[PDB]
């Protein structure tokens, strides 16, 4: 109850800290996703920007 | 009025007979028509007698500029 003396539990709450830290880093973001639609517009663009220099 | 009319064809061949040209006119007509020609031949052209005219033109130079396309 007013338990004692303490040499238990705490060595065995960082090793929990490797599995956490494990199963939540592999996560998605949909945020990510709408940014990678942006780099490919402006890349095409300058690619036509290329074409264009290749007419003028 | 034919004896009238051969009075006239005598008095054309006498003035065709000449050798000093305008006996009336003197240089009255003299100073007329030598400055009333040369006063129409400066509104004429300055012309030779018989000097034919040759020359020759020169055509533009058809030059070129840069532009860079392709």
């Amino acid at each position: 109850d007013t338990s004692t003396w303490f040499i238990t539990i705490t060595s065995m709450i960082m090793t929990l800290f490797i599995l956490f830290q494990l199963k939540i880093s592999n996560y998605s973001y949909p945020a990510s996703p709408e940014s990678i639609e942006l780099k490919t517009q402006k890349h095409s663009t300058p690619w036509e920007m290329k074409w264009t220099k290749i007419y003028l | 009025v034919q004896k009238l009319f051969v009075d006239k064809i005598r008095e054309y061949r006498t003035k065709r007979q000449t050798s000093g040209g305008p006996v009336d006119a003197g240089p009255e007509y003299q100073q007329d028509l030598d400055r009333e020609l040369f006063k129409l031949k400066q509104m004429y052209g300055k012309a030779d007698m018989n000097t034919f005219p040759n020359f020759t033109f020169e055509d533009p130079k058809f030059e070129a500029v840069e532009k860079p396309q392709s």
